[PDB]
RNA sequence: AACCGGAGAGGGAACCCACUC
């Protein structure tokens, strides 16, 4: 019932702490074209305040050549922070270093 | 301080250009839904007593009727006939209907030409319709944008925004004393080539013309050219649009400088100084600085010497007529529009190449321990100022070869010389060169150790390394200047959603 | 009332031959909420006929 | 008073009675389809 | 070669990504590598012997197309636009309806939009074969005239041929789902299907509950509208009071299907999908694959519309000033190259970076097909007869149509509900 | 003061379209006539329709859609036929209505395709447009087990009120093919191909300047959706247009004699 | 038995896993749907990175 | 989906055409052949069979609800 | 939910009249015709006849609004001479020259089959 | 041979997504 509560509201972490735990995470899948849902599959969230006056995590670093689309962001309040993943982007998935 | 109100309503926006700048147009569904209380007199007793008959089916009906009790009789659920029958205390609460004043805005409301009043027009289709002009003020833009009516529920305050907040009654703005709506658009364009020396009317044409005027006399004028057969002009027809005998004297955009010193003063070879007299143009060709929203412009003269009413026909009279001739002119914009002569391919490679050589010589300086620091400047501020003149020299030179080029039946051109959408710069961007991307005001900085990208030397600050861009948006960029210009973008697109959070506060 | 909820076919007028479900009716006129539409109109009881 | 369903595995047409746990007699199965209705529906070809 | 005649005939050797990478072929970096590694943006154009500007390049790119998203890798020539504009493709492409999935008559799913007649663009990127854009794609190949017509366009509007939409143009369908399940919730209460009657039920609605079956339901194919009876649920009153859900008020459709279960606690449960075709009209939000947003103005019939010597009309007229200050180029591009693949029988390429074709080349071509080199054309007026002084831009672009529709957007109200702490009119 | 004599010839006629010329006349008598060509001409279309079973993967709607723009073959009925609005029948009748059905099942394992072959009429004469190698317009396709049902009813109608009773599938309209009145000035008369009527050599890009000329020598391609043969549809088009002025020329001639 | 995990679709554990298009058809299913979802009271829910 | 029976823009008759170009496709006509094999000569009517995409075979991949 | 019927655009409701007459007050011998659900088809033919009258001092039509079906008709005339036999006139000669059309065309069409 | 209407329930908290700027 614990995994099905987090999965379900996106409160990562323990119910009795639901303000304490960062939301948004596990959103419910996008399904209005088929575009949308491979690209909510494909999404990379900053774990950072929104509404902030820093810009600098919001803009396009160079590093993100190859990694992170650059037209693809969403123009409101989240602009630099929520970022989709490129084409031929892989995410390693580790291994023991022994 | 606010609260949700009633009698409100809400939809999405679009285009109509034959309403008059204080009428808006709004759907039968939402004048069906909200209603206006008349107070039962002798005057009106009859025509209330159908409109209660026909009842909440038709359109043109009524939903309650109050008494003087303040009993609320509900028509829309089987109303006896016995309570039908009304007095001259009562309050009858009809449906929204042609000539109602409403308010109008858009949300976010910075100033007080946000809220102004119009006139009712019932249309057919679900949207709110207003006037072209009437955008500027509210900064609408029919791409989407909703707005919001307001609908006063008593007399008084009826009365009230009449006389104070209709919209021909905000045309000149007290934050700086010039008019607020503007010609805009594609009207501004059309009366550009419209007003044009060499614009001649068939007679046919002028009577379709004449019949889109509403403050004509029904008297055709004399054609500027009578024998060979009868030509009128585009002056002598946006005369007989002028109200009154009003008299100003404005420059076109193209005006020459040395024009007014030398001969031809009054007898201008490039048509460009406007002069309207005893209310009649004589000579030059209208733009933004003689219909916009700039001081002295010929609105806003108008405005002063008449009333406001004779203004708010001075706006409808404009548009209706030269949309109507647009449709024999036409005007488009195509991939042809932003092509050169082959020869200014040529000249703006040359000076491309002879700034990047430029700039490779003085960094060569630079390395040679050669270049000399600018006294109040560093070693790097001099050089990184050195480089910026350069390049923004030859932006700047090849902007006016790709401009210069331009031929007259550009439509670019026609544009930017009206002044009704895009500037100088634009033209040279889409033809010449995109320029240099700037982030934070300096270069594109090293995010990867000691180089801009893995594709470049380490400490590399040619012009290509560093952000600029030497492709045109119709020779399409390399992927590194791709990469270059979406980080330039990104900075304009933070700064807007940045710099409200601060203006609103 | 009694038509309130009876099916029934427009049989005069540019409506010919739809039908429509009588949503609210008077003695006078009946509001028929149109199966191939999604529109609601006003039709007098004269051009109703009830089917089924 | 019949009120035939279709099965949703087999698509077979049943009748299943007022608060009758929801089954189809020939398989392990419990999502039941309602069927057309029979008045008559008219479209505008527009 | 030898490692691409290998992968060419890849169904029969099973050749596949893998036996490359094992090869030593290719190999995977990350930031920090990348860091310490000399790219090449091209093999043949960028390792050649010049005038040297590296001489020790480390790796090469497979293709710099790759370096994009997948709502951005759909946009046709992105780089002859300005960058914002790309942004509002890539916000606006996962908006545009189409068939979102193929199973989506069993999918008993709430807000589904789908199409009637999509269609594959005329002009595509190769990176769209990845995507299955092809097979499941989300808009049609309209002809667009960049004119000035009538006025109703100028703001970012667009006007429509009302003969086009009257033959299927952009037509699509919406389907709505209910859920209801009756829950035995007290010591006496208990939730029930059934067609409420007069005489027993407590309070409810004005609405007619005729259409319900015995069993609570509709049957699926009644017509219903705005305050419609979807559900008959009563529970006992310890006579009885109905908790019947009616239909969303202006959603006014048919319904699609009535599917009947057990949930996980053995109690009843209903789900009904409800149809509504949706028929472009003015006001609704349309769009191209350039960031050119625009509601519908209005819409001419086919005998107004302008027309060229072949009594082609365009579909979609757009006003000339929304291209200078926006700067879409890509916009002009892919018109022009879209009337070249119609004719030719061709589907364009539109990839990025693609040196092998430009505008000189697409004039050329379009010249060898008795048209204007630069896509121009004469077009007559509709009213009059009278030809357009001026040329017309016209061609085939792929459009898009927008879920916001705008009978989604109206509403209007006159002392309806109030809230319940302070006595204020509701929200929403 | 009074009408000028027009001349037609004919340049192409067939089966499917009608290629001709008009001289001497107006400019907007001949834009009028090439308006009401795609308007005002009355031709036949199915437009109501009844499903009584529909298992296929279309929905009701669209299938009702799609039967809307099957074009009928209506030559000599149509003109004896009422508008339905004016029929004094209270319900369908032969004189104001055609009837159609449909009831096909698919059995077999193979895929079974819908077409306009299926669409049985209850009158001999208006029929699809597959009357008299190649196959028949596509309704829909059927999966083992799928079946449909319909009836439908074929009015009398014009494109004013919906496409699907558009009569002509494109009608192309020119006039001046050189430019000699100039309407339209081109910035680059060279890049311009010359038209199919145009007559010139091929170093001349275009014809001189005229200021005494008035357009002339209208150029009209008729090509039809196959339900109205190609020449009769200027005949019905002008008869219509003349009813239409004769119309009005009667009610203000009781308007003004009541005046 | 400790509980039960929700499982990620066309995962190494879901039942679709290593399917083809004919079987996934026939159980009412797309095969260009790519999974990597969770489904969880009859919803769809994407865990983002 | 399907082929629609009509062009959007010109209103000529285009839902025949639709199997008889798949099987010219079959016989190495290209499209750019095929096409006017059908007699499909404004690229408004070509468009529509060059970029129409046929979803009803998928659709009928599946089991139908009744039988 | 607000669209029109498509049937607006030419069928008159009960007690509207096809064409109104309205004198107008600003100059001598000048009229207005309204007529009712009719667009540019009609009122271009007719505008463009009066033109080729000599003695007609003015002829317009506007639509004014695309969304309403009403034509306004603007006839000035020589004092010696009614706009409204202008305008019957004009009427009176179209119907002839498309009558004379029409024949032709069939002459035409019989000839072409076989001539 | 003899009357025969009729309503009143949905609230809040939190989160996410999106839109116009
Ligand atoms: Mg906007
Ligand atoms: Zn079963
Ligand atoms: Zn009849
Ligand atoms: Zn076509």
């Amino acid at each position: 019932d614990g995994l099905k509560y987090s999965l379900a509201t996106g409160n990562w972490g323990d119910q009795k702490k639901a303000h304490q735990a960062r939301a948004g995470v596990s959103q419910v899948l996008n399904r209005l074209t088929f575009a949308s849902t491979l690209s909510h599959l494909r999404r990379l969230n900053s774990p950072i305040g929104r509404d902030g006056k820093l810009a600098k995590p919001r803009q396009l670093h160079n590093t993100l050549w190859g990694m992170v689309c650059p037209a693809e962001t969403p123009e409101g309040h989240a602009v630099g922070l929520v970022k989709n993943l490129a084409l031929m982007a892989y995410i390693s998935v580790g291994s023991q270093p022994s | 301080m606010g609260k949700r109100v009633d009698f409100s309503a809400r939809t999405v926006i679009t285009p109509d250009p034959n309403l008059s700048i204080d009428q808006v147009g709004v759907p039968r569904s939402i004048a069906a839904n909200m209603t206006f209380a008349e107070i039962v007199t002798p005057f009106n007793i009859d025509r209330l007593q159908e409109l209660v008959r026909r009842g909440n089916s038709q359109y043109p009906g009524a939903k309650y009727i109050i008494r003087d009790n303040g009993d609320r009789i509900d028509l829309r659920f089987h109303p006896k006939p016995s309570d039908l029958h009304l007095q001259t205390g009562y309050k009858v609460e009809r449906h929204m209907c042609d000539g109602d004043i409403v308010i109008f805005n858009r949300q976010p409301t910075l100033h007080k030409m946000s809220m102004m009043g119009h006139r009712v027009r019932i249309l057919p289709w679900s949207t709110f319709r207003l006037n072209l002009s009437v955008t500027t003020p509210y900064n609408a833009d029919f791409d989407g944008d909703e707005m919001n009516l307001h609908l006063p529920q008593s007399l008084e305050t009826r009365a009230e925004i009449q006389e104070l907040a209709m919209v021909p009654r905000m045309i000149v703005t007290p934050q700086s004393n010039r008019p607020v709506m503007g010609i805009v658009q594609d009207t501004l364009t059309a009366v550009r080539k419209f007003t044009k020396r060499d614009v001649f009317l068939e007679r046919g044409e002028v009577m379709n013309l004449l019949m889109f005027l509403s403050t004509w006399d029904g008297k055709v004028p004399q054609p500027a050219i009578l024998k060979p057969r009868p030509l009128w002009t585009g002056k002598q027809i946006f005369s007989l649009i002028i109200p009154g005998h009003i008299n100003c004297i404005r420059t076109h955009s193209t005006h020459p400088d040395d024009e007014d010193s030398g001969p031809y003063k009054h007898i201008s070879p490039g048509d460009t100084k406007v002069v309207v007299e005893n209310g009649e143009l004589i000579m030059g060709i209208l733009c933004k600085k003689s219909l916009g929203t700039s001081a002295g412009s010929l609105v806003h003269i108008s405005y002063l010497e008449m009333g406001h009413d004779i203004t708010r026909l001075f706006y409808s009279n404009i548009q209706t007529v030269i949309n109507n001739w647009l449709l024999i002119e036409g005007h488009t914009i195509g991939i042809g529009d932003s092509i050169a002569d082959s020869k200014t391919y040529q000249d703006i490679q040359n000076t491309i190449k002879k700034a990047k050589q430029d700039v490779i010589e003085v960094i060569e300086k630079a390395h040679n321990n050669e270049l000399e620091p600018t006294p109040g400047n560093t070693l790097r501020q001099t050089f990184e100022n050195q480089v910026n003149r350069i390049l923004n020299d030859a932006r700047d030179k090849t902007g006016s070869s790709a401009q210069k080029s331009l031929s007259e039946y550009n439509n670019f051109k026609s544009m930017v010389v009206s002044g009704a959408k895009g500037s100088k710069i634009n033209i040279s961007q889409v033809i010449a060169v995109v320029g240099q991307q700037n982030v934070e005001g300096k270069r594109i900085p090293f995010g990867f150790k000691h180089r801009t990208l893995p594709h470049f030397i380490k400490d590399d600050y040619g012009p290509e390394s560093r952000g600029f861009v030497e492709n045109s948006y119709l020779a399409g960029l390399t992927p590194t200047e791709f990469f270059f210009h979406a980080m330039g973008g990104r900075e304009g697109l933070i700064d807007t959603a940045v710099k409200t959070a601060e203006t609103g506060y | 009332n009694e038509l309130i909820g009876q099916t029934v076919r427009i049989s005069q007028g540019p409506y010919k031959g739809y039908i429509g479900v009588v949503k609210d009716a008077t003695e006078s006129t009946a509001r028929v909420e149109l199966h191939s539409t999604c529109q609601t109109i006003s039709v007098d009881r004269q051009r109703l006929t009830t089917v089924g | 008073q019949p009120m035939i369903y279709i099965c949703g595995e087999c698509h077979t047409e049943n009748e299943i009675k007022s608060r009758d746990p929801i089954r189809c007699r020939e398989c392990g199965y419990r999502i039941m389809y309602k069927k057309r209705t029979k008045r008559l529906v008219v479209f505008d070809a527009r | 070669k030898r490692h691409i005649d290998q992968l060419k005939e890849r169904e029969y050797n099973n050749y596949s990504w893998q036996d490359l990478v094992a090869s030593g072929v290719v190999e995977y970096i990350d930031t920090l590598e990348e860091e310490t590694v000399m790219l090449a943006m091209t093999p043949d154009d960028l390792q050649e012997k010049e005038v040297a500007y590296c001489s020790t390049y480390t790796h090469c790119e497979i293709h710099p197309s790759m370096i994009l998203g997948v709502c951005a890798s759909i946009i046709p020539f992105p780089d002859h636009n300005q960058s914002p504009r790309n942004t509002y493709q890539s916000a606006m492409g996962k908006q545009a309806m189409g068939v979102y999935i193929t199973n989506f008559h069993v999918r008993m799913d709430t807000l589904a939009h789908v199409l009637y007649y999509p269609q594959k663009p005329l002009v595509t990127t190769r990176s769209m074969e990845y995507l299955r854009f092809r097979e499941l794609p989300a808009g049609i190949n309209s002809i667009v005239a960049i004119a000035s017509y009538t006025g109703y366009n100028q703001e970012d509007s667009v006007i429509m041929n009302r003969s086009a939409v009257d033959r299927g143009f952009f037509r699509s369908v919406f389907y709505r789902s209910y859920k209801e399940q009756e829950s035995k919730k007290g010591f006496d209460q208990e939730e029930v299907f059934e067609k409420p009657t007069r005489e027993t039920c407590q309070g409810m609605r004005h609405a007619i509950y005729d259409k319900l079956d015995d069993d609570g339901l509709i049957a699926p194919g009644v017509r219903v509208s705005g305050d419609d009876v979807i559900i008959g649920k009563t529970v006992t009153l310890p006579t009885k009071r109905d908790c019947s859900t009616f239909l969303r008020t202006s959603e006014t459709g048919i319904v699609d299907q009535v599917m009947v279960t057990l949930n996980q606690e053995g109690y009843k449960f209903c789900k009904i999908r409800v149809r509504s075709v949706r028929i472009p009209q003015i006001g609704d939000k349309f769009a191209s694959r350039h960031g050119q947003k625009g509601t519908c103005g209005i819409q001419y019939r086919q005998e107004d519309m302008p027309f060229t010597c072949e009594g082609i009309t365009p579909d979609i007229i757009i006003n000339p000033h929304a291209i200078p200050s926006r700067m879409t180029i890509g916009h002009l591009i892919e018109c022009l190259q879209g009337k070249v693949s119609a004719n030719k029988g061709e589907i364009g390429d539109a990839t990025p970076f693609n040196d092998a074709v430009n505008v000189q080349k697409i004039s050329n071509l379009l010249s060898d097909y008795g048209y204007h080199l630069r896509g121009n054309e004469v077009l007559y007026n509709g009213f009059t007869g009278r030809k357009i002084t001026s040329q017309i831009f016209i061609g085939p672009t792929y459009y898009q149509r927008l879920k916001h529709m705008v009978d989604d957007k109206i509403h209007s109200r006159a002392r309806g509900p109030i809230q319940i702490l302070n006595r204020q009119p509701m929200e929403g | 003061p009074y009408a000028n004599q027009p001349t037609v010839r004919i340049t192409e006629l067939t089966d499917e379209n009608v290629k001709f010329i008009i001289e001497n006349t107006d400019l907007a008598v001949a834009n009028s006539i090439r308006r009401v060509f795609i308007a005002e001409v009355p031709i036949i279309a199915i437009d109501w329709v009844q499903i009584d079973a529909n298992s296929s993967v279309l929905h009701d709607e669209f299938i009702a859609h799609r039967l809307g723009l099957i074009p009928l073959i209506s030559d000599d009925i149509v003109d004896k036929l009422q508008y339905s609005r004016d029929c004094t029948c209270e319900e369908f009748c032969p004189e104001c209505s055609v009837e159609f059905t449909l009831d096909v099942r698919c059995n077999e394992d193979q895929t079974r395709h819908v077409t306009s072959r299926d669409l049985i009429s209850n009158s001999p004469r208006v029929i699809p447009v597959t009357s008299r190698e190649q196959d028949d317009i596509l309704i829909v396709k059927l999966r083992k087990g799928q079946e449909l049902r319909l009836r439908a009813y074929a009015k009398k109608g014009f494109g004013k009120e919906h496409a699907k009773w558009n009569p002509t599938a494109g009608v192309a309209f020119e006039y001046d093919p050189d430019n000699a009145l100039r309407h339209t000035v081109y910035p680059k008369p060279e890049e311009w191909p010359k038209s199919e009527y145009s007559e010139l050599d091929e170093d001349e890009s275009q014809a001189p300047y005229d200021p005494n000329g008035k357009p002339e020598r209208f150029y009209y391609n008729v090509e039809s959706c196959g339900s109205l043969r190609p020449e009769t549809i200027v005949l019905s088009a002008l008869s219509g247009l003349k009813k239409k002025l004769s119309d009005l020329q009667t009610q203000l001639s009781h308007e003004i004699q009541s005046d | 038995f400790i509980g039960k995990i929700p499982i990620m679709l066309r995962s190494t554990y879901c039942l679709l896993n290593g399917l083809t298009d004919r079987d996934l058809c026939e159980l009412n299913e797309c095969p260009l749907d790519p999974g990597g979802y969770f489904i969880i009271n009859g919803s769809e829910k994407v865990l983002i990175a | 989906m399907i082929i629609p029976v009509r062009c959007f823009t010109c209103g000529k008759i285009v839902g025949n055409k639709w199997e008889a170009y798949l099987g010219l496709l079959q016989a190495e006509y290209t499209e750019g052949d095929a096409l006017d094999a059908l007699g499909l000569k404004r690229y408004c009517c070509r468009r529509m069979l060059l970029a129409h995409v046929d979803l009803i075979e998928k659709l009928l991949n599946y089991a139908p609800l009744e039988k | 939910m607000n669209a029109p019927p498509a049937f607006e655009s030419f069928l008159l409701f009960e007690g509207e009249k096809k064409i109104t007459i309205n004198k107008d007050t600003k100059v001598p011998n000048a009229c207005l015709f309204t007529i009712n659900k009719e667009d540019h088809t009609l009122g271009n033919i007719i505008k463009s006849q009066l033109l080729k009258d000599p003695q007609v001092l003015f002829a317009g039509y506007k639509v004014p609004h695309p969304l309403e079906h009403k034509i306004i008709i603007r006839v000035q005339t020589t004092p010696d001479y009614s706009p409204q036999e202008a305008f019957t006139n004009a009427i009176t000669d179209l119907i002839s020259e498309l009558s004379l059309l029409e024949e032709r065309f069939r002459v035409a069409i019989k000839d072409k089959q076989e001539g």
